C-alpha cells in the first residue's frame, strides 16, 4: 500500500507532526506500538492534504515547497520524546547539542504540529519551551497549556477548557441557579475543569455547595453528598467512562432528576445517551463546540487510498508498519471526524506566519537566509489566518476564537437528540421559551441560595446564608 | 568553584538557588533572581555528602566520586540541564533507537526539589533510565513506576504527610477546621488529598478557600487585596479554630500581612512540608499573636560536622550573593538541625552505595569498568545499610520510609526554632510520642475546635454539625 512512505515529503522549510497513529523495560530502550489507530492516521492524512493543497496554492507561499515530517507517538510521552529529539536535531546530523539557550540551535523542522492528548502535549510544550520552537496542537484543550510563562511557544486550535466553563458559568448566572454542585473527573481533566470553575463561579457569584471527584472505572459517596444539599443543577465537567459510570450507578440507585450541565467530553457521546433508563435523569444542558468541516476530506482520503495500492505509484514515490496493511474500512468510520479541520487549521495557520515571515507577496518569496523556527513567534501571535474562508485568529495567550451552541437532550421516542437554544460567542443569549424542562411541568427548576438575611453559614466555600 | 568536582564518575544536582521574588525573545537567567538559601543549604549538603564519601577509604575505594551541580529554577529552567547532563563531554547528545551501551556524562542526578520539574525530568529521563532520587517531593504521581521508571525518593510521600495532619488532629480532637490552598496544582492536590482523607475519619471542613498568586516584594493590585479581606474575614466569621494551609512558603506573606492587619487571632495553624521549616518566614517574629503554629517535616537527623562544613566555605551555574545572604543565616539553620539536609545526604550516601556494590569492590582498588545508567538504576533497589542509625531501603514504588516529624513553631533566638513535638513512623502509619505543646490558651488548655458541643438530629452537609435535643 506504500502509505508509510507518504509520512516523509521534502521541501524548503519542512513542518513536523506528533499523531496517534498506534497504540500500545528494564533497558533504556524505545517502546514500540503495534495496534493501529484510525484516528490517528486520520489526521495524519488531514494534514498531508493539507500541506499538499497548500503548496498547489499560488498566492500562499509562492516559489517555496512546504515539507513534512509526520512520527508515531502512542499515548505514553517516552515513545513520543525521541521524534521531538529528532526534530530538534540538526539537520543532517543525528545529535542534538547542549547550548545554553535557544538562539544557538539550527532546527530542522520549521514547526511541530502537537500531539492530540493533552498530557503528551503538555510534556512536548515544556520540551519545545526551551528552544521556542513554534508549536500549534489540535485536540489538547487544557487550560495550563496558555500559561505563557511556561509554555512561550505552544498555541493550539481548539478552544480551551476555560471558554466552556465561562460559557457553563454564565449558564448558571443568567437563569439565577447561584447554588449549585460541582462534579469532574478524578482524571487530570475532571480536576483541571473543577479547580478553573472553582474561581470562575467565586468571581461570577455562584458558588460551589460541594465539590467533589467521581472515580474511573466513592461515586456513592459522591451523590450521597450531592444529596445531602438541596442542590438542583449539577454541573459534571467529566470524561465519558467517568460520566457513564455515575449514570449507571444513579440509574441503578434511582437518584432524584436534576439539571446536569454536560461538558464537551460526554455531552455528544453515545455510551452515555445509549444508557437504558437515562431519560428520567433530568435534562442536560452542555456546550458544543460550532466549527466547521473539511468537505472534501472523505474524498481525498479516498482517492487517496484507492491510489496507494497502484503499484506504478509506489515505485515512482518505517514510522508506522501497521500503516501499509490496511483497509479503507478500518478508517471509513471516523471519516467525519472534526479534529480533521483542526489539524488542517493548524497546518494553515504555520504556513500562514511562515508567509508573512518571509514578508512574502503575491508575485514570490523575497531573498534571505532560512527562517530560524524562534523567529516565527513575533508574527504567530496576534496572526489572522484564513482556513477555508473563515477567518480565524491567535488570541495573546495562544489560543483560537471561536463560537458555541447551548444545547439541550429532547427526548422523543428513547432517542435524545441534541437541539440549539442559545449561542456562546463570549457574551451567552439564550432563549429559555424554547427549553423543554423535566419537572411536572414547563416551569425552570430553581436551586437559589441567600447570600443575605439568625443566619448560618453554608457552602463549600462559606458563601450563603441559611436563613 | 563549588558547582564542579572532577571524578571518575560524575553525579549530576539540581537544586533550586533562587526564587521569583518580583519579552519572550530574551530568557532571563536564574542569577538574577533573588537567592534562596534554602536551596544553597541543600547544595552545601550534597557536597558535604560527597566529600565525605571521597574521604572515606571504606566506601568506593579509590575511585574520586564527582559531581556536577548545576542551578534549576522553580520552573523557569529546567530543560537545559537535563540535557547538559545528558550529553557526552562535547556538548552532543546523540539520537539512537537503543540506549544500553550510552553512556552519558553523569551517572545518576539527585533531582529537583519540585513536583513539577521532577516530573518533567524524570519524563526527559526515561528514555535514558537515569537514576534519579529527588528530595522534598511529595507528588503522589511519583510513586507509580509505569511512568517514572527511574524515580526514586528519600522522603515519604504526600500519603504520609496528610495522615500525620489527621492523626494530630485526631489526637486533640479537632473536627472542624479549614483548609486553604494555593492556585498551583501543589495546593490543589494536596488539599483533594486531605478532603478524601479526612471525610472518612469523622473529620468536617468547614470550607475551602485558594489563596491567589502572590510573590512577595511585589505590588499587589485591589482585586487580590479583596480577595484577600474577603478570605481572611470568612476565616474570622467562621468558628472553626484550625486552619491547614497547603500553599509554597512565597504565596504566604501577603496572607499573612492581610490576617495580620485585619487582627484576627485564636487559631491553630497546621503547616504543610512546603513552609513548615522557611527561616525566611518564621524569622517575621509577627507572627506569634496568631496563636500556635504547627507543620509537617522530616526528622531531625544531627549530622556530625555539617555546620563546621557550611561556616568554612558553563551557564547558570554560578551564584554570587549567596553567600553574603545565607551568612545572616548561619545561626538559625545551625540551631534548626537538618532535616531536608539529611535527605540530600541519604540520597547522595545511597547513590554512592549503589555504585560501589555495582562496581563491586571490597574494601581495595575498584574494577573502574564501565558504567550504564541503567545498570546503576538496576543496582540501586537493593541498597540498604545503616546511616547515621537509620535504615535507607527502597520500597517498591521507589519511597524511603523515614520517620516524620510534627513540629512547632517557638521564637526563642537562643533555642532552636522549630522544636519537635511528635514523632510520624510511616511503616506502621501511627503516630506517637507526642510531647507537652506551648499552647495559645490561658492555662495551656488544648484549643477547642467542633462546629457543636457534646450532647441530635443533625444541621447541614456536614455530619459533624448538629442540635442537641
Ligand atoms: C493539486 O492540483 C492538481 C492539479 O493542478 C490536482 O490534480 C491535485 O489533486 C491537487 N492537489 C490537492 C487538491 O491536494
Ligand atoms: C451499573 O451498575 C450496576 C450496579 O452496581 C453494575 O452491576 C453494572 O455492572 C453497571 N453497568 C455497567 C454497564 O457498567
Ligand atoms: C436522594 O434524594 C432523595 C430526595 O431528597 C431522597 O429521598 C433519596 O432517598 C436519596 N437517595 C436516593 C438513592 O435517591
Ligand atoms: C482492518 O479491518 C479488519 C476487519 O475489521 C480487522 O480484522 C483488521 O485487524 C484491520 N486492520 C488493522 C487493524 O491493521
Ligand atoms: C514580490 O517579491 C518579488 C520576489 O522578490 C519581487 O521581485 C517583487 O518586486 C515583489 N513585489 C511584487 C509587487 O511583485
Ligand atoms: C494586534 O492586536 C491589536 C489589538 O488587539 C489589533 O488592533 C491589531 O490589528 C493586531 N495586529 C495585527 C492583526 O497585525
Ligand atoms: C456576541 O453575540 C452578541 C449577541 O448575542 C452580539 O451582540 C455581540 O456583538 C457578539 N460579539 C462578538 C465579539 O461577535
Ligand atoms: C545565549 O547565551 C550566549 C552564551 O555565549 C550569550 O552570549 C547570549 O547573550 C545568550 N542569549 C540570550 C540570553 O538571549
Ligand atoms: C575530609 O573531609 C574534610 C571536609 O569534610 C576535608 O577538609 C579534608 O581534607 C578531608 N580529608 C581529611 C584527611 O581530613
Ligand atoms: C508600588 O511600588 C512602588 C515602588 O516599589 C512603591 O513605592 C509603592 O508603595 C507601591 N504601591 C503603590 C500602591 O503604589
Ligand atoms: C487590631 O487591628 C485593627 C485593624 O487594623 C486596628 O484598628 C486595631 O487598633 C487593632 N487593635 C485592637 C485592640 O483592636
Ligand atoms: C529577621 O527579622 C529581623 C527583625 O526585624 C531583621 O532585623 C532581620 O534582618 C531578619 N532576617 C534575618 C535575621 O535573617
Ligand atoms: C558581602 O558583604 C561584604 C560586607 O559584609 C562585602 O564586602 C562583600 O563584597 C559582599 N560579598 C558579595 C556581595 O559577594
Ligand atoms: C536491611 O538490613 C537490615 C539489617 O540486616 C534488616 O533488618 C532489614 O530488614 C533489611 N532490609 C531489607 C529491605 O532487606
Ligand atoms: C489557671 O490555673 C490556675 C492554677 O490552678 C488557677 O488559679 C486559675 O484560676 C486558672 N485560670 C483559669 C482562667 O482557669
Amino acid at each position: 500500500l506504500c502509505l508509510s512512505q507518504q509520512l516523509r515529503m521534502k521541501g524548503d522549510y519542512v513542518l513536523g507532526g506528533l499523531f496517534p497513529l498506534g497504540e500500545a523495560r528494564t533497558r533504556p530502550s524505545s517502546p514500540v506500538c503495534t495496534r493501529f489507530s484510525s484516528n490517528g492516521l486520520l489526521w495524519a492524512l488531514a494534514m498531508k492534504m493539507a500541506v499538499e493543497e497548500i503548496n498547489n496554492k499560488s498566492d500562499l507561499l509562492p516559489g517555496l515547497r512546504l515539507g513534512y515530517d509526520l512520527f508515531d507517538t502512542c499515548s505514553e510521552p517516552v515513545v513520543a520524546m525521541k521524534p521531538s529529539l529528532m526534530f530538534l536535531a540538526k539537520a543532517g546530523s543525528r545529535d542534538i547539542a547542549a547550548y545554553c539557550n535557544y538562539t544557538q540551535y539550527q532546527p530542522r523542522v520549521l514547526a511541530v504540529i502537537g500531539p492530540h492528548s493533552s498530557e503528551l502535549a503538555m510534556v512536548t510544550g515544556k520540551f519545545f519551551s526551551f528552544f521556542l520552537m513554534p508549536q500549534v496542537s489540535y485536540g489538547a484543550s487544557m487550560e495550563l497549556l496558555s500559561a505563557r510563562e511556561t509554555f512561550p511557544s505552544f498555541f493550539r486550535t481548539v478552544p480551551s477548557d476555560r471558554v466552556q466553563l465561562t460559557a457553563a458559568a454564565e449558564l448558571l448566572q443568567e437563569f439565577g441557579w447561584n447554588w449549585v454542585a460541582a462534579l469532574g473527573s478524578d482524571d487530570e481533566y475532571g480536576r483541571q475543569g473543577l479547580s478553573i470553575f472553582s474561581a470562575l463561579a467565586a468571581a461570577r457569584g455562584i458558588c460551589i455547595a460541594h465539590e467533589g471527584l467521581v472515580p474511573l472505572p466513592k461515586v456513592q459517596d459522591v451523590l450521597h453528598q450531592v444529596n445531602q444539599s438541596s442542590v438542583q443543577v449539577v454541573l459534571l465537567f467529566a470524561s465519558v467512562h467517568a460520566a457513564h459510570a455515575l449514570f449507571n450507578y444513579s440509574i441503578s440507585s434511582r437518584l432524584s432528576p436534576k439539571v446536569w450541565v454536560a461538558s464537551e467530553a460526554w455531552l455528544t457521546s453515545d455510551l452515555v445517551m445509549g444508557l437504558p433508563g437515562m431519560a428520567q435523569m433530568g435534562t442536560v444542558l452542555g456546550f458544543l463546540q460550532r466549527g466547521a468541516q473539511l468537505h472534501e476530506f472523505p474524498q481525498y482520503v479516498k482517492t487517496h487510498l484507492a491510489l496507494a495500492t497502484d503499484p506504478a505509484f509506489c515505485s515512482a514515490l518505517q514510522r508506522c508498519p501497521q500503516c501499509d496493511c490496511i483497509t479503507l474500512q478500518n478508517v471509513s468510520a471516523g471519516l467525519n471526524h472534526h479534529q480533521t479541520f483542526s489539524v488542517y487549521a493548524a497546518v494553515y495557520s504555520v504556513a500562514q506566519a511562515l508567509h508573512n515571515t518571509l514578508q512574502c507577496n503575491a508575485s514570490g518569496c523575497p531573498a534571505q537566509d532560512p527562517v530560524k523556527p524562534w523567529q516565527l513567534l513575533e508574527n504567530m501571535y496576534n496572526l489572522t489566518f484564513h482556513v477555508g474562508g473563515l477567518p480565524l485568529r491567535f488570541d495573546s495567550s495562544g489560543n483560537v476564537d471561536m463560537e458555541y451552541d447551548l444545547k439541550l437532550w429532547v427526548w422523543q421516542g428513547s432517542v435524545p437528540r441534541l437541539h440549539d437554544v442559545g449561542r456562546f460567542n463570549g457574551s451567552l443569549r439564550t432563549e429559555r421559551l424554547k427549553i423543554r424542562w423535566h419537572t411536572s411541568d414547563n416551569q425552570k427548576p430553581v436551586s437559589r441560595c441567600s447570600r443575605q438575611c439568625v443566619r448560618r453559614v453554608k457552602g463549600f466555600h462559606s458563601c450563603c446564608y441559611d436563613c | 568553584s563549588d558547582f564542579y568536582l572532577p571524578g571518575d564518575y560524575l553525579l549530576g544536582g539540581l537544586f533550586s538557588l533562587h526564587a521569583n521574588m518580583k519579552n519572550f525573545l530574551q530568557v532571563p537567567m536564574c542569577k538574577e533572581y533573588e537567592v534562596k538559601v534554602i536551596g544553597y543549604n541543600l547544595m552545601q549538603a550534597m557536597r558535604f555528602a560527597v566529600e565525605e564519601i571521597n574521604n572515606d577509604s571504606s566506601l568506593l575505594p579509590g575511585v574520586l566520586l564527582g559531581y556536577e551541580i548545576v542551578d534549576v529554577c522553580y520552573i523557569s529552567n529546567n530543560v537545559q540541564p537535563v540535557l547538559y547532563f545528558l550529553a557526552h563531554e562535547d556538548n552532543l547528545l546523540p539520537i539512537q533507537e537503543d540506549y544500553s551501551n550510552y553512556i552519558s556524562r553523569v551517572v545518576a542526578v539527585i533531582g529537583p526539589d519540585n513536583s513539577e520539574s521532577v516530573m518533567t525530568v524524570a519524563n526527559f529521563l526515561s528514555l535514558f533510565l537515569l537514576p534519579q532520587i529527588t528530595y522534598s517531593a511529595i507528588s503522589d504521581e511519583l510513586r507509580d513506576k509505569v511512568r517514572f521508571p527511574a524515580l526514586l525518593r528519600t522522603t515519604p510521600s504526600a500519603d504520609h504527610h496528610i495522615e500525620a495532619m489527621v492523626q494530630l488532629m485526631l489526637h486533640f480532637r479537632w473536627n472542624w477546621i479549614i483548609v486553604l490552598v494555593s492556585s498551583d496544582t501543589y495546593g490543589r492536590d494536596n488539599g483533594q488529598l486531605l478532603g478524601e482523607r479526612v471525610a472518612r475519619r469523622d473529620i468536617c471542613i468547614a470550607f475551602q478557600e485558594t489563596l491567589p498568586t502572590l510573590q512577595p516584594n511585589q505590588n499587589m493590585t485591589s482585586e487580590e487585596r479583596q480577595r484577600l479581606v474577603t478570605i481572611v474575614d470568612k476565616l474570622q466569621q467562621s468558628t472553626a479554630r484550625v486552619v491547614v494551609v497547603f500553599s509554597p512558603d512565597l504565596t504566604l506573606y501577603h496572607f499573612f500581612n492581610e490576617v495580620l492587619r485585619q487582627n484576627f487571632t485564636g487559631a491553630v495553624w497546621i503547616a504543610s512540608e512546603s513552609w513548615a521549616i522557611d527561616p525566611v518566614l518564621h524569622n517575621l517574629t509577627e507572627l506569634r499573636h496568631l496563636g500556635t503554629f504547627l507543620g509537617i517535616t522530616i526528622q531531625s537527623v544531627p549530622i556530625p560536622g555539617f555546620s563546621e562544613f557550611r561556616e568554612w566555605g558553563t551557564c547558570n551555574q554560578e551564584c554570587d550573593n549567596c553567600l553574603n545572604a545565607t551568612l545572616s543565616f548561619n545561626t538559625i539553620l545551625r540551631l534548626s538541625g537538618e532535616r531536608v539536609v539529611y535527605s540530600v545526604y541519604s540520597a547522595v550516601y545511597a547513590v554512592a552505595h549503589a555504585l560501589h556494590s555495582l562496581l563491586g569492590c571490597d574494601k581495595s582498588t575498584c574494577t573502574k569498568r564501565v558504567v550504564y545508567p541503567w545498570q546503576l538504576l538496576e543496582e540501586i533497589w537493593k541498597v540498604n545499610f545503616t546511616l547515621l542509625d537509620h535504615q535507607i531501603f527502597f520500597d517498591p514504588q521507589g519511597d524511603v520510609a523515614l520517620h516524620l516529624e510534627i513540629v512547632q513553631w517557638q521564637w526563642d533566638r537562643s533555642q532552636n526554632p522549630f522544636q519537635s513535638v511528635a514523632s510520624y513512623y510511616p511503616l506502621q502509619r501511627q503516630l506517637k510520642n507526642i510531647q507537652d505543646i506551648s499552647w495559645h490558651t490561658i492555662n495551656n488548655t488544648i484549643p477547642m475546635s467542633m462546629c457543636s458541643k457534646r450532647c441530635k438530629k443533625p444541621v447541614g452537609i456536614h455530619v459533624c454539625c448538629f442540635e442537641c435535643i
